[PDB]
């Protein structure tokens, strides 16, 4: 029932500069809806569910996703990781562990815990080191990935109801997974490189080779709009599982101009989050425009995206906090631009 | 005296001679007069090459005053004969055999450096004994001079008859002619 | 009476296309399966031997498709394990016996007309033996020692519907030397493997051949000359390979299978998208000319025909965004150049 343009409006107020990867998520969200809620009793059976893998650089705002789908999402969400899976029930842990998970949020209702939608935050983790097949048996690599095949295409797995009471029960329960979606998705490390070497033949020193014209070329952000799956099997990836995975979003690199509206127009900006920090405290905060184009050129330089932003802010105001407590008539709070640079201390109003 | 380089790889950082890090790249040098022990470790380098990747381009500089006729005529059949595209570049000077390997090139893949000077002319020779003995060598190196001629004008396009004319005697070409004249391609001023 | 090859085959060829091979085998062994149990067998020949089929094929060539399109038009039970949970020595992830207990659940509890089910395995090649052997193989070398048991013909206890409470502490027998195992996964790296003794070296002289071509040895033309010891070097055991005889390659596919798959199969991608909006009002229509196009670029992702959503959802992807938004849209058109990306595709309002 949700529209894609309606869906989508509601995470532009959380999320900015991701077009791309919203329409991914927005198609998904309207088809799983529309695959469940027919009948499917049509000529056309079985109807093929379509995954997606996002790729973005770090704090690109993959994990922020899935946070602010959750709250407009009706059926049930969960946001597991790929860290602590180990195959073949070790005592890290289990796969099933996931769908146990689910029951939860959703109140241990099988029928309705089918039709849910499920995040995988850091599938990076598990990809082989090498393109070979690893020697010995990785618990936390290859493995994983080989014990997921099933579970994306659909099998049945086993649940324990409530964790049970005692010994007594020791029964699980069966659950459905051809129709649950799956949302895998991490900042891979180290892929510009292997795209690279397949982009572009280059890797020569004669007069025909073409060397490279600058010493910043073929920037990160470029590389992934490029990415095919045979790249990812250098990476390490098997195809069988890519192939579980059809979709593969990409996520743009922030942009100076981006992050200036991601600390006015988010909600949970951090000018707003120490705008409450001082409310509470009966003083009041202000930044000027000229401050917020001077710490872009700063967090671009971290190589770290929107998470390396608060370094800049609370290296400034580290002694500004640790002074206003004990002074006293103080209302308001003015950061202009030399403050950032450390040249100057930033101007007080007293009442 | 040969400076050597440090190469930075995954294994390790391993020491090769300048020589040897540009043939690892597909480059091979062509220096000095052409001699029966110059040419044949050139087609070693060729031959490697090929097996390693036959699928990239090779490319070969050559600045040599020339030399033995025979030496030269091995590297052509080679040059012909692997799959990859042998890209030719002159550097200095090219003479009458130098030539021959630089037009022997793949067509299209083959330059000339702004400053570069090419002259061709005819073989050389001689021979001391009977008459009967002048008469086969004489019969044999005017077979080599019509083979040359044909050859140069197969890669240059020219006719047999212009090649002819300018091999009677010593003819240099500048750079910007040998484009004119079907020998090369185009220039490499600068990089782009 | 029971189908013949050539009904059963015909069934396979609706829902498989480009599997003449693998079908042929399997139909056979469906018939002679059927054939096996429903005489007697007191007759000249006693003891009749049953022939396990070992699956090998190339990322989405169909194998997944033959097991569940199969278990449709066979009455007797079947069942769909996998060797990833296995566990040896009884472990808390999983055991080999666990599949018996599976099994019975699709056939009401029935020893004898259990012993007449067929069994499916998948991801066979995760449980190879690895050469260096750093633990305290619980998913390898173990895993292949337990079936061998099964596969051979013997009687594995299974607690029937778990049991109220400690009281019962008992287990049924169910005899597996009729039951037939079809265990198949796609290798990986196994042309590899097959490439150094049939390559020959490649010397780098003038009379060695080298490879002249980036490919060669072609998966679906190198399977073929696959033999068992070229799978102990993968990593299985002889024993285990000697209980499967029979051997199916497959060829991944086709450009002209693929264009078959989209229009005469009825779980086709086209049909589910078609349905897809059939409910939503508007007609879907795909040119022949933008199928070709589709399975060059499909084999240059080299996932077969899983990989090939990957191409549609990618240009279709704006049209479903903006599609609900609009309004009075009757039907949609999908011509060559949407899929490249230069064109936008047709539309029709009514
Ligand atoms: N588009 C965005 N708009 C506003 N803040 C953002 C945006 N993207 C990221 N952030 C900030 O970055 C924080 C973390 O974002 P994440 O979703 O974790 O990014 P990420 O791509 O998931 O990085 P990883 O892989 O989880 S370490 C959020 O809490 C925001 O403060
Ligand atoms: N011959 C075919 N005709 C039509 N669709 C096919 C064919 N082969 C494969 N497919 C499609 O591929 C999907 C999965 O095929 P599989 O049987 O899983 O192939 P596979 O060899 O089992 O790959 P793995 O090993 O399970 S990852 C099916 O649901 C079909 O949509």
């Amino acid at each position: 029932l949700p529209t894609p343009h309606e869906i989508r409006n509601h995470l532009d107020d959380y999320v900015i500069g991701q077009e791309q990867a919203k329409k991914v998520l927005a198609v998904a969200v309207y088809n799983h809806y529309k695959r469940l809620r027919n009948g499917d009793t049509s000529n056309g059976v079985e109807l093929g569910k379509s995954n997606i893998l996002l790729i973005g650089p770090t704090g690109s705002g993959k994990t922020l996703l899935a946070e602010t789908l959750a709250r407009l999402l009706d059926v049930p969400f969960t946001m597991a990781d790929a860290t602590t899976l180990t195959e073949a029930g070790y005592v890290g842990e289990d796969v099933e562990n996931i769908i146990q998970k689910l029951l939860q949020k959703s109140d241990y209702d099988v029928q309705k815990a089918q039709r849910g939608i499920v995040y995988i935050d850091q599938i990076d983790k598990i990809s082989r080191k090498s393109d070979n097949p690893s020697i010995t048996r990785d618990v936390s690599g290859e493995g994983v990935q080989q014990a997921l095949l099933k579970l994306i295409e659909g099998t049945v797995a086993a649940v324990p109801p409530q964790g049970g009471r005692k010994h007594p029960q020791q029964e699980f329960l069966q659950v459905d997974t051809s129709k649950i979606l799956f949302i895998c998705g991490g900042a891979f490390a180290g892929l510009d490189k292997v795209i690279s070497h397949r982009v572009e033949t280059g890797s020569g020193i004669g007069f025909g080779a073409t060397v490279k014209a600058k010493s910043d070329k073929a920037s990160e952000g470029e590389l992934l709009a490029q990415v095919e799956p045979e790249d990812l099997i250098k990476f390490g990836l098997i195809p069988e599982f890519i192939g579980r995975l059809p979709v593969v979003a990409t996520l743009n690199e922030l942009s100076e101009e981006a992050l200036i509206q991601i600390l006015k127009e988010p909600k949970n900006a951090l000018t707003k989050q120490y705008q409450a920090l001082f409310n509470l405290e009966g003083v009041d905060l202000e930044f000027r425009d000229e401050a917020l184009d001077a710490i872009a050129k700063k967090a671009m330089a971290r190589k770290t995206g929107a998470r390396g932003l608060r370094s800049i802010v609370e290296a400034a105001l580290l002694d500004t906090m640790y002074d206003l407590p004990s002074m006293e008539d103080v209302e308001k709070v003015v950061i202009d631009e030399s403050v950032i640079d450390g040249q100057s201390e930033p101007l007080l109003i007293y009442g | 005296l040969v400076p050597m380089v440090i190469e930075q790889t995954s294994r390790g950082e391993r020491s090769f001679d300048i020589y040897s890090r540009l043939l690892k790249e597909r480059v091979i040098f062509l220096t000095g007069q052409v001699e029966d022990h110059m040419a044949n470790l050139i087609v070693a380098q060729m031959l490697f090459l090929e097996a390693e990747n036959p699928e990239k381009d090779i490319y070969l500089y050559i600045n040599s005053p020339g030399g033995v006729i025979t030496a030269g005529m091995s590297i052509y059949d080679t040059m012909q004969f692997i799959k990859p595209d042998v890209s030719t570049i002159c550097m200095g000077q090219a003479a009458s055999m130098g030539a021959f390997l630089l037009t022997a090139g793949a067509k299209g893949k083959r330059f000339c450096l702004p400053n570069s000077r090419v002259m061709i002319h005819q073989p050389l020779g001689g021979y001391q004994g009977q008459a009967t003995d002048i008469e086969i060598h004489a019969r044999e190196i005017l077979k080599v001079k019509g083979r040359m001629n044909e050859l140069m004008a197969l890669h240059t396009g020219q006719s047999l008859e212009q090649i002819e004319r300018d091999t009677e005697r010593d003819r240099f070409l500048s750079a910007p002619e040998a484009v004119e004249y079907g020998l090369v391609d185009s220039i490499l001023t600068h990089r782009n």
